[PDB]
């Protein structure tokens, strides 16, 4: 009851660390794709 | 309701810890693709 109770706390810990994780991977993605379109909006001056 | 409470967390941390890989593998892909267009643009 007092185990399960700890448990519960440290569950709560553990599922906001991997929010927090899914989090940090999609602020991650945003700047790759935002530098993905710069250097493809360069190379298609260049091309031209 | 504790052993339902515990059953809620272990189910969301389930689904949570195979949405994280999927995204991880997608930005990994990502980053390599990105890499390769900044090298081609330095390289020509």
């Amino acid at each position: 009851s007092e185990q399960l109770q700890r448990e519960l706390k440290e569950l709560a810990l553990e599922e906001e660390r991997l929010i927090q994780e899914l989090e940090d991977v999609e602020k991650n993605r945003k700047v790759v794709a935002e530098n993905l379109e710069k250097v493809q909006a360069e190379a298609e001056r260049l091309d031209q | 309701e504790l052993k339902k409470e515990s059953e809620s967390l272990r189910l969301k941390i389930l689904v949570l810890r195979n949405e994280l890989e999927r995204q991880k593998k997608a930005l990994g892909r990502e980053v390599a693709f990105l890499h390769k267009q900044q090298m081609a643009l330095q390289d020509k």
